[PDB]
């Protein structure tokens, strides 16, 4: 199986992002995405996102991360396969 | 500002369905919904996402497009305001 994810993000300042996921299709794989959100505090957050990819059983997804607050952030990347 | 979209659902058996919008941050619109993947002959067109809520401007994310197939998938509920 595979495909979903995304989603995340929330927070505020700052917070945002999350996203991505999705892909899958074809022979399943991908999903994955989300995070990112966080901030709150001084601010920062946001990032995550990224996953997807997949659909030909090279595996996909993952990214995420991000959130946290200051601050924070990154994460996203992963996809393909 | 907006939040993020929805991924767009890839062509299938079933074409996958679009990925809901993001809701907005505070202060920020929401993300629109993916569009639905399209189907290979016989098979059917994936649905459109919803279209995120707001993040209390009244704007919501639009809905997104249903994927053509046998049958074609339905667009996506707009956001909430």
């Amino acid at each position: 199986x595979x495909g979903x994810x995304g989603x995340x993000g929330x927070x505020g300042x700052x917070g945002x992002x999350g996203x991505x996921g999705x892909x899958g299709g074809x022979g399943x794989x991908g999903g994955x995405g989300g995070x990112g959100g966080x901030g709150x505090x001084g601010x920062x957050g946001g990032x995550g996102g990224x996953g997807g990819x997949x659909g030909g059983x090279g595996x996909g997804g993952x990214g995420g991360x991000g959130g946290x607050g200051x601050x924070x952030g990154x994460x996203g990347x992963x996809g393909x396969x | 500002c907006k939040g993020a979209d929805g991924a767009h659902g890839v062509x299938g058996c079933p074409g996958t369905a679009g990925a809901a919008g993001s809701v907005g941050g505070p202060g920020c619109d929401g993300g629109h919904g993916g569009n639905g993947g399209n189907g290979n002959p016989g098979c059917a067109g994936g649905v459109g996402g919803a279209g995120g809520a707001s993040g209390g401007t009244g704007v919501g994310g639009r809905g997104g497009k249903g994927g053509s197939g046998t049958p074609k998938g339905a667009d996506g509920a707009p956001g909430a305001p």
